DNA sequence: CCGGTGCCGAGGCCGCTCAATTGGTCGTAGACAGCTCTAGCACCGCTTAAACGCACGTACGCGCTGTCCCCCGCGTTTTAACCGCCAAGGGGATTACTCCCTAGTCTCCAGGCACGTGTCAGATATATACATCCTGTGCATGTACTCGGGATATTGAT
């Protein structure tokens, strides 16, 4: 079926993440909203990660690119290079 | 009822794995990156780092959302809490 | 934009208030200058909907 | 007999009056004395430039205004109009200062 | 004792710029704490910058540099 | 008529009986220690050369230091809309079950682009003579703050 992959983030996955966050009850309107938030985040990292791939005249996005993209947004990641 | 949920709460706060299935996340990342440029190739470590960072962000978001919900004498979290958390943290308005 | 704000204020000299208005009203400039504070520039007038009287 | 205003309209009057002007609120001399005593508590025999202390004053006022705006959002979230310290603690924690 | 120099009407005015209608009476004593703490960090830097230049006067650029290192940038004071 | 007393009903004690929890043992397999060059290569030793870093006076303003006056803070009063507590209706998120399905494993295949080296040439550091654009100083004047008085709202109490 022709379905958008944002719905590939299943409801049990969101429940698992919430339970790791420490929440007892989950309303039914979170499920569509959280995906939207998850979109926005990926719209502010991949966009940067592609630009570095532009500046190196490369065609494959490497882990260093995403680490640098996350570094400039005050969200530094450890253990994936750099 | 109300105690099997706390069982999960305690279980997941100890284990340290990826709570999102890898293939749908890969498809989502590829589709999101398609618009910027067609015909891209992805390092596996790049995808893993993306998923790790996104999961950490979501966990922090839900922590703040739970604080917001507790503030209003509730136990259930609703989008009214997520919007407030995002607004006061600084990603919107 | 600062000059447009100053004209809307019916004055021919730009002061920090006009710069603050121009930055805050425009979404992109506000996003660029999110973490900066303009000296003696104040804040936009804003009232929450629930705080209005009846 | 004297005309009395309802409790709350003077509040919005002051809101509108202060949200238009951009003068310094805190009296200059108490703020200067406070920063001087704090500095001496750290390092004695210090000299301060007037522009420096007025910039500290403006930074503090901007911080307080932003904090109170966040506090107002927190208070309205709890179906209230009066601000109590729990709102400030919640805002300060979500922003990521206190905790 | 000078923290009491931040009088109650001053706190009321600062609150009124923020857009709040009613102020609790016990807010001030906690709010004076925040002013007490947020100000104890920039000075930590402001004197320290001053102490690097072998000089013992706090110039208007040291406070700007401190606020920049902390993440709050201000304009109009030689930034 | 009222009261002693048997019969029955309920509350209190004690104890298993059984079903759910959690640390201890078995076991095997991919991955932390650990040479082994190697390899060439950064790091160290050993020289000088130049400049910036440092200290001494010394000129010169920008912070501390002393005196009058009201404007804002303090302190009181009453009173009222709001906070906090309580209670009931009902919807919906929870919990558990069966059924479907795509994640996960691994296997096989293969062509695209990361990645390094080798070549060479033009874009860029650098020195010197030229010169003009920006900067401190000085000064006219006018846009804007302030004071005063008359419009138009803008709320509260009958």
């Amino acid at each position: 079926v022709l379905r958008d992959n944002i719905q590939g983030i299943t409801k049990p996955a969101i429940r698992r993440l919430a339970r790791r966050g420490g929440v007892k009850r989950i309303s039914g309107l979170i499920y569509e909203e959280t995906r939207g938030v998850l979109k926005v985040f990926l719209e502010n990292v991949i966009r940067d990660a592609v630009t570095y791939t532009e500046h190196a005249k490369r065609k494959t996005v490497t882990a260093m690119d995403v680490v640098y993209a996350l570094k400039r947004q005050g969200r530094t990641l450890y253990g994936f290079g750099g | 009822p109300g105690t099997v949920a706390l069982r999960e709460i305690r279980r997941y706060q100890k284990s340290t794995e990826l709570l999102i299935r890898k293939l749908p996340f890969q498809r989502l990342v590829r589709e999101i990156a398609q618009d910027f440029k067609t015909d891209l190739r992805f390092q596996s470590s790049a995808v893993m780092a993306l998923q790790e960072a996104c999961e950490a962000y979501l966990v922090g978001l839900f922590e703040d959302t739970n604080l917001c919900a507790i503030h209003a004498k509730r136990v259930t979290i609703m989008p009214k809490d997520i919007q407030l958390a995002r607004r006061i943290r600084g990603e919107r308005a | 934009l600062a000059g447009n704000a100053a004209r809307d204020n019916k004055k021919t000299r730009i002061i920090p208030r006009h710069l603050q208005l121009a930055i805050r009203n425009d979404e992109e400039l506000n996003k660029l200058l999110g973490r900066v504070t303009i000296a003696q520039g104040g804040v936009l007038p804003n009232i929450q909907a629930v705080l209005l009287p009846k």
